[PDB]
């Protein structure tokens, strides 16, 4: 009704004038947020020995109250390739470890995955003995040092290997015949494969793991959880800031 | 034929967002084609083209009754980390950045039944003293008046007014980068009915967009919870 | 009004079956009708009707439901026509959307029920392909969705990739009496795969 | 003149798979000329240009005998992990990756004497609760009726069906991406003779070869044996 | 394939002057349009568009009385190092550098009554034993009669003269590239006035700006306070 301005008929709105660009909404682009790394997980090294089990990356069902868990839960489906930065943190005297050798082994969506020792390395009477699929071979074994290194860590790249043509991060249905309370939102190979972390350290310290997403597809959006709770009734919520009245 | 490197100090670094990948380790991996409808590339658009209900006292609406006037039956203050803005998908998503720009759009939804009818006049408050508390002092700003019963529906834009050319997202004691004012709505009349005994009070939804302007930058991570 | 859900449906066969596709017709995969319930002045915002398509109601869907019944996959959209019967007295709002991979029904899997959305939930829901039902000024929601799911088709008894949430978002006030909340359900360009044994 | 470098933090490690080289210690080695047949480039090539016998009960074939009817004479799951499918080339190739996609062709030849007549029913039973257990239950689904005697060997292609674009090829329990059905064949009337003394049964070799569709990707190391 | 290089021995290590920048970890910001009167982009620009008061005995001006004569009135020696340079924009910046070159441009300004008058002798003596103690003396020298009441502001012009192309800017112990003499100012005649009694003296202001040639070069940290 009458639309513009200044005479306060019913129905009429005054004048706005939108305002110019500046920063072009860069910062909103879904693949631009999603290829940084993100201190996701955190996890303890297996040792060399016995049989381990591998751990799946999957950093879609999310609670932590980090930007990456919601934000990845923004979608419906989704689909990325994958960077992994690997560190190691000593919980205990560094001088623990004069040499540390950590095997990392990336397994692809679907690999099989049983493992015991299996592969002797011998040397002056005493041997060393490392997991049948820790050897390096058909899919990617990563090998570093801890002593010495100057970071003590490890990275590398790895695209999207499952066989969904997109990853249901929610799921109304379930993955295997049978119904069980489990199989529930689920679907079968919904990541990005596996790692096997294996070492003579495994006590002495932990990893921590980040991963990236580079080029990012979001499929339809979903309500995006608040973060923080309501302050009363016709307040604002007051946070510490670089900003702030000093 | 060795090449002179000087190694940089800050050399054996992690440096979390580096602009470069890392090195592939299982190349050759063609994907199936995904088709699936609705991708979306820009959380902007999203907040722009949808809107979210916003929470007077936990619910999403105001209500009018037969008894009325002066008094806001509305009042929030514009900033994102207002109370009224909670639950919404533009309050949300800004909590990932550090700074917004531009207007949000506001539209009222009258659900009193067809026989009710009420007027309202929706104003928008700059930052001053202390806020008004009738509509004969608010009246002075900038207002829209709102009769039902000409268009159930209506839309507000709060104008973003400022010196500065972002505010910020995450507010605190009042600053003038922190507060841009409020967004009040009055009963213009109070509500009317066919039978005040069948409809005493109508209820107004109120929902919220990202306006034409709007804008969110500067990424920013989780701090403890409040 | 007519909303489509994200885009358009197609009658694309899946491009991961390479045994024959069965086309259904209009005159095989009809159009069905149910009642979902009534909305009564009891009941508070963020209640809502969960409707998941179809699942629990494909035993009433005649002959879809048994061409369905005797395949493995099935791939198709659905033409929903979401009503309220109130008279022009009575006061509220609903907000229909149609949802994609919705979740929360605590495993009453693939059951049309009731439950109480979560605030967030229903302040939000109409970030998805929706339509609001305002009692002042219509009776009527009309959504048409396109076949969604992670791959290409899927299986109806595993997974139902659409589900139709009916929330309150303004309580029903005026007359005493309640609004009954109706649904016509109609199968789009359904295709159907692999032929199953005979039930002996 | 010296180039700034900075050194990333996975620098000194060893990543089996980089796609680049070493360096050479032992140039300019020119190699005889290696005429010699049979060249392969592909592996998936001589999965679909050759075919291996399948393992009925540890033997190449399953028999028909002049008492035979309903119950189903040779029955594999869907899945390379199947037991039928142990000594073939197909299977064994497969081990060596994680998915697939696409059809397997069977072909039954029957290696009865001349004297010799049955007719077989073949049919690809989709995922369900439990299996035909006759062949009129099975016969609703998709089949072909083999008359021996019209052609002594008959080709059978099982499909792919599944809403996923590869299905695994190590299976387990029971999973949407691990089975695709049942492959089963029945006889549709006993062996017929001309003697009964002479020839009393006839056997059925069964060969499978990669359908003209099927792929194989993701090359993964082997896990321990069992 | 892994590039041969060889570290050179000043590998760590910081150099803070680098030609090069560090690596970036927040990117695409674009900035807002800075619109803003009066930016400057060299200082040398500033230190020549605008004039600064000397400190003269603590103030920005020397006085002629109307006994007056012989004895210099104001007298500086030709060292950016000099007192009644002081306060200056000229000198203050100058304190950034090691190195300066060029002339500076000096002008005073009568600021006694219209009804006042006197006549000034300004000259610049070069390096000698020992600087002039009357006007008589330092006549012989480059200099200029201003004659107030003529114009009522003069500017002079204090050369470079020297065999090295720049001079420095924190004298000492007089060497050759330390001082370039003395800049001194006479009273012609003492001050008349229309009346002694009201009008009995005058102040000069003293201004110095960059000349047009001047120049300053070799950026310096700035040394302990004195």
């Amino acid at each position: 009704v009458t639309n513009v301005g200044e005479d306060g008929e019913p129905g009429e709105t005054e004048p706005r004038h939108a305002l110019s660009p500046v920063d072009m909404h860069v910062h909103t682009d879904v693949s631009f947020l999603l290829d940084r790394f993100f201190d996701v997980e955190t996890l303890e090294l297996s040792n060399l020995t016995g049989s381990p089990a591998t751990h799946v990356l999957d950093p879609f069902g999310s609670t932590a109250q980090l930007a990456w868990a919601r934000l990845l839960n923004t979608c419906t489906y989704f689909f990325s390739d994958l960077e992994l930065s690997i560190q190691f943190k000593f919980t205990t005297t560094p001088s623990s470890v004069g040499e540390g050798f950590v095997w990392v082994k990336w397994f692809p969506v679907g690999a099989p995955t049983k493992t015991t020792d299996a592969w002797q390395l011998e040397g002056g009477g005493n041997s060393v003995r490392i997991q049948q699929l820790a050897v390096a071979g058909m899919s990617p074994t990563v090998v570093f040092k801890i002593a010495g290194s100057r970071s003590q860590a490890c990275g590398f790249s790895v695209p999207y290997t499952s066989m969904w043509r997109v990853v249901p991060v929610f799921y109304n249905g379930w993955g295997a015949p049978t119904k069980e309370k489990a199989t529930y939102n689920w679907l079968p190979g919904a990541h990005f494969g596996s790692i096997l972390l294996t070492s003579d350290a495994h006590d002495k310290g932990g990893c921590y793991l980040r991963y990236r997403f580079p080029r990012a597809n979001m499929y339809c959006p979903r309500p995006i959880p608040p973060a923080f709770t309501r302050p009363a009734d016709k307040t604002r919520h007051k946070f510490p800031t670089n900003i702030n009245k000093q | 034929a060795p090449i002179r490197v000087v190694s940089v100090p800050e050399s054996d670094s992690f440096m979390s967002s580096v602009p470069d990948n890392s090195t592939p380790l299982y190349p050759k991996v063609v994907v199936p084609p995904r088709q699936v409808p609705g991708r979306f590339t820009n959380f902007i658009d999203v907040a722009k083209q949808t809107y979210s209900f916003c929470s007077i006292s936990g619910k999403p609406y105001f209500e009018v009754t037969n008894t009325s006037g002066d008094e806001p039956l509305f009042q929030m203050d514009v900033s994102l980390s207002a109370a009224e803005l909670h639950g919404t998908y533009v309050a949300s998503l800004s909590s990932f950045f550090a700074q917004y720009r531009g207007s949000l759009n506001f539209n009222f939804i009258f659900t009193g039944a067809a026989a009710t009818k009420a007027k309202f006049l929706v104003a928008f408050v700059p930052p001053h003293s202390a806020a008004p508390k009738t509509r004969d002092e608010a009246m002075a700003c900038i207002h829209a008046v709102w009769d039902v019963g000409l268009n159930s529906a209506f839309s507000f834009n709060v104008p973003y007014s400022s010196p500065a050319d972002f505010m910020a997202v995450y507010s605190a004691e009042a600053t003038v980068v922190n507060v841009s004012g409020w967004l009040q709505v009055y009963a213009l009349t109070a509500l009317t009915s066919t039978d005040i005994a069948v409809n005493s009070k109508g209820r107004v939804l109120v929902a919220v967009s990202a306006g034409p302007d709007f804008s969110l930058r500067h990424p920013v991570d989780l701090p403890d919870k409040q | 009004g007519t909303t489509y859900c994200y885009s358009k449906p197609d009658g694309r066969p899946p491009s991961t079956v390479s045994d024959p596709v069965t086309r259904l017709g209009p005159t095989l995969s009809r159009h069905y009708t149910f009642k979902v319930g009534e909305w009564p002045h009891s009941q508070s915002h963020g209640h809502a009707w969960i409707c998941p398509l179809p699942s629990d109601k494909l035993k009433k869907m005649g002959s879809f439901h048994e061409v369905v019944k005797a395949h493995h996959l099935v791939k198709n959209g659905w033409d929903v026509v979401v009503q309220v019967n109130a008279s022009f007295a009575h006061s509220g709002a609903l907000c229909v959307a149609a949802v994609p991979e919705y979740e929360h029904t605590h495993e009453k899997a693939l059951k049309w029920s009731e439950l109480e959305e979560p605030a967030y939930t229903y302040q939000q829901l109409s970030v998805f392909p929706h339509q609001l039902l305002n009692l002042r000024t219509n009776s009527s929601v009309h959504l048409v969705m396109p076949y969604i799911g992670p791959g290409p088709t899927t299986n109806l008894t595993l997974h139902n990739p659409w589900t139709i949430v009916i929330l309150i978002l303004s309580e029903l006030t005026g007359p005493g009496q309640t609004v009954p909340v109706t649904m016509s359900v109609a199968p789009i360009d359904a295709m159907v795969n692999g032929p199953l044994p005979n039930p002996e």
